[PDB]
């Protein structure tokens, strides 16, 4: 499969503020890097379809794109489930590979 | 899926004189007090018939392929219902459509589908000694039935199943002949008491079923049944058949007052 | 469109298997294929293999060769998930998910967009 | 319950009677087209239940990717389709049935095809992977109540037409008068009377000194009817 690496593992953030998480590929596709919104226990949701979307319904909090194997994506107000780990997946090919996850981290 | 059965004796067969039987309704139609010329294909009287007979004795079992040609005058015998269907085609195997009638002592079923026809097909009785009776226990006669096209059920019947001996008590005449696709069955059964070859006297046989098969028919087998109680395990019984053909002829025939055709002249006999 | 829900937690040791199968909710489930994901203790998910009831043939990670075996039944509505070869380091959560397709005419997506809340298997 | 789309059987016919003009008739009835036949004169019958769309577009020489897809038709019969919204339709939607996206070929003419085959799509060999860039080949539609007339199920027939007979229609037999008759087959005119002779149940009609057909066997209540030129 196509590696994926995803960052920053930890963001400095709060709720209400603006969040950038970015992930690239070793592979150039444009459409099929997506994230992944997870808390243990719970079911996750997609939270990027087809890369210009958001699948879980939410009503363009966040917006991105990318460039060559370069995804980004922001959220202009950060919610309390964006403290969930993101995991960007790569469903191009298998075993689908996911990254290391990132989130907001608040100590 | 079939069983190939030994301690079968090898003999010729035999022959027998037709004398005035062939002859049945040409048409559907009513007539009376009237000689009638008909141009029909019926069994020649005087033919030489061949005669098969199934018999424990050299134990015999003659269930061959025979030619279809014309038409088939087909007889039989028994007592016993061993005699009981036939197999009907062209190539007799699931190549091509064939036309399968088996009485399996329960109904009769005829089907038409690409059958992959054993060489010696099955309906086996075999003796249930704790109910002290025969039953149907094996049948086989196809390893397949592709592609049917026709199929028909007759309505449930007990049969005699009980193995026999001595003078066969029925004789069953039949004509199988096929014009057109349609399979032209006429028939007739009779008291007899014998155990040997057709008795003498005159018939005629009623069109009792006509069925729309569209199967050529060069050759046919005869369906005995196997009767048990291994290899060697098959009893033949005894019941007998008869086979002869078809031929255009043309006959006088005479139809009595009430339409029933009593008796026959065949115009290429004799010069009488 | 199918949440698929799944069976609670092991309490065995390394080395023992793992029942786990979803039932479904929604429309849907016989297309597409059921998937597997893993949730490492921490963080990182891992795709272990997949079915699509209506082809029936699967198709798994090489990474959880020996280990996962997955089928699904369409005339069942649920997703099944047998695990074998544990170890101590495959303590996780395993999760159901849906592989649902969208198309876009000639190019597909298949996303994990319904998911199961993940069996978790304390082996440690 | 229908024949879902891909699960299609094309039931063959044949040595029975069927009206066809009932069948066409009949006010419950969305759509019905012939093609070289007409159903007032009364052989397979492929019962199925598909989209709108595909109601209108899978037709005897009807272009379009569904019907290429599907089930090409060129035939010599008739196509009838009567909506099944009310069958078919489901809250939540109806997802058993599956709708042709990639195909490898076309059909040929009165041809069919149910297979669920991945494809690679001209590009990507999957062998069991999901469809990045290859495909499953089939994806369905949600069937719902609150759907548009494209969308709405249809159970649709298409019916080869050979091997099925028509009913036959008889009217009240009328005796001691010079009539036009058609018993069965056999035609002529005369004064039916009754009969003093029985026949055997096998022959139906009887003969004269030079065989003209005289008698015959009632068609619903046998009797032997007399058949007598009038003055
Ligand atoms: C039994 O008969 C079949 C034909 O129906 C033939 O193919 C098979 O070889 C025969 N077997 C033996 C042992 O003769
Ligand atoms: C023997 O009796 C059983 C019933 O207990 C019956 O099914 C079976 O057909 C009988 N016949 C033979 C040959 O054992
Ligand atoms: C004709 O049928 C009558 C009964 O209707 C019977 O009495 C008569 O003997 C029969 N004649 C012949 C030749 O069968």
């Amino acid at each position: 499969d196509i590696q994926m690496t995803q960052s920053p593992s930890s963001l400095s953030a709060s709720v209400g503020d603006r969040v950038t998480i970015t992930c690239r590929a070793s592979q150039n596709i444009s459409s099929y890097l997506n994230w992944y919104q997870q808390e243990a226990g719970k079911a996750p949701k997609l939270l990027i379809y087809a890369a210009s979307s958001l699948q879980s319904g939410v009503p363009s909090r966040f917006s991105g794109s990318g460039s060559g194997t370069d995804f980004t994506l922001t959220i202009s107000s950060l919610q309390p489930e964006d403290f969930a780990t993101y995991y960007c997946q790569q469903s191009y090919s298998t075993p689908r590979t996911f990254g290391q996850g990132t989130k907001v981290d608040i100590k | 899926q079939c069983v190939n059965l030994t301690t079968r004796t090898q003999l010729p067969p035999a022959y027998t004189n037709s004398f005035t039987r062939g002859v049945y309704y040409p048409d559907k139609v009513f007539r009376s007090s009237v000689l009638h010329s008909t141009q029909d294909l019926f069994l020649p009287f005087f033919s030489n018939v061949t005669w098969f007979h199934a018999i424990h004795v050299t134990k015999r079992f003659d269930n061959p392929v025979l030619p279809f040609n014309d038409g088939v005058y087909f007889a039989s015998t028994e007592k016993s219902n061993i005699i009981r269907g036939w197999i009907f085609g062209t190539t007799l195997d699931s190549k091509t459509q064939s036309l399968l009638i088996v009485n399996n002592a329960t109904n009769v079923v005829i089907k038409v589908c690409e059958f992959q026809f054993c060489n010696d097909p099955f309906l086996g009785v075999y003796y249930h000694k704790n109910n002290k009776s025969w039953m149907e226990s094996e049948f086989r006669v196809y390893s397949s039935a592709n592609n049917c096209t026709f199929e028909y059920v007759s309505q449930p019947f007990l049969m005699d199943l009980e193995g026999k001996q001595g003078n066969f008590k029925n004789l069953r005449e039949f004509v199988f002949k096929n014009i057109d696709g349609y399979f032209k069955i006429y028939s007739k059964h009779t008291p007899i008491n014998l155990v040997r070859d057709l008795p003498q006297g005159f018939s005629a046989l009623e069109p009792l079923v006509d069925l729309p098969i569209g199967i050529n028919i060069t050759r046919f087998q005869t369906l005995l049944a196997l009767h048990r109680s291994s290899s060697s395990g098959w009893t033949a019984g005894a019941a007998a058949y008869y086979v002869g053909y078809l031929q255009p002829r043309t006959f006088l025939l005479k139809y009595n007052e009430n339409g029933t055709i009593t008796d026959a002249v065949d115009c290429a006999l004799d010069p009488l | 469109q199918v949440q698929l829900v799944q069976s609670g937690a092991e309490v065995k040791k390394p080395g023992s298997s793992v029942k786990v199968s979803c039932k479904a909710s929604g429309g849907t489930f016989s297309i597409y294929a059921i998937t597997w994901v893993r949730q490492a203790p921490g963080q990182g998910l891992e795709w272990m293999g997949g079915i699509i009831p209506i082809i029936g043939t699967a198709n798994y990670a090489q990474k959880f060769q020996g280990r996962v075996t997955i089928t699904a039944d369409k005339s069942t509505s649920t997703a099944y998930m047998e695990l074998s070869s544990l170890r101590s380091e495959d303590t996780a959560v395993y999760y159901c998910a849906r592989d649902f397709r969208y198309c876009s005419s000639t190019r597909c997506y298949f996303w994990f967009d319904p998911w199961g809340q993940g069996t978790l298997v304390t082996v440690s | 319950r229908f024949a879902s789309v891909y699960a299609w059987n094309r039931k063959r016919i044949s040595n029975c009677v069927a009206d066809y003009s009932v069948l066409y008739n009949s006010a419950s009835f969305s759509t019905f087209k012939c093609y070289g036949v007409s159903p007032t004169k009364l052989v397979y019958a492929d019962s199925f239940v598909i989209r709108g769309d595909e109601v209108r577009q899978i037709a005897p020489g009807q272009t379009g990717k569904i019907a290429d897809y599907n089930y090409k038709l060129p035939f010599t019969g008739c196509v009838i389709a009567w909506n099944s919204n009310n069958l078919d339709s489901k809250v939540g939607g109806n997802y058993n049935y599956l709708y042709r996206l990639f195909r490898k070929s076309n059909l040929k003419p009165f041809e069919r095809d149910i297979s669920t085959e991945i494809y690679q799509a001209g590009s990507t060999p999957c062998n069991g992977v999901e469809g990045f860039n290859c495909y499953f080949p089939l994806q369905s539609y949600g069937f719902q109540p609150t759907n548009g007339v494209g969308y709405q199920p249809y159970r649709v027939v298409v019916l080869s037409f050979a091997t099925v007979c028509g009913p036959k229609k008889s009217t009240n037999l009328v005796k001691n008068k010079c009539v036009n008759f058609n018993f069965n087959g056999l035609t002529g005119t005369g004064v039916l009377t009754e009969s003093n002779k029985k026949f055997l149940p096998f022959q139906q009609f009887g003969r004269d000194i030079a065989d003209t057909t005289d008698a015959v066997r009632d068609p619903q209540t046998l009797e032997i009817l007399d058949i007598t030129p009038c003055s």
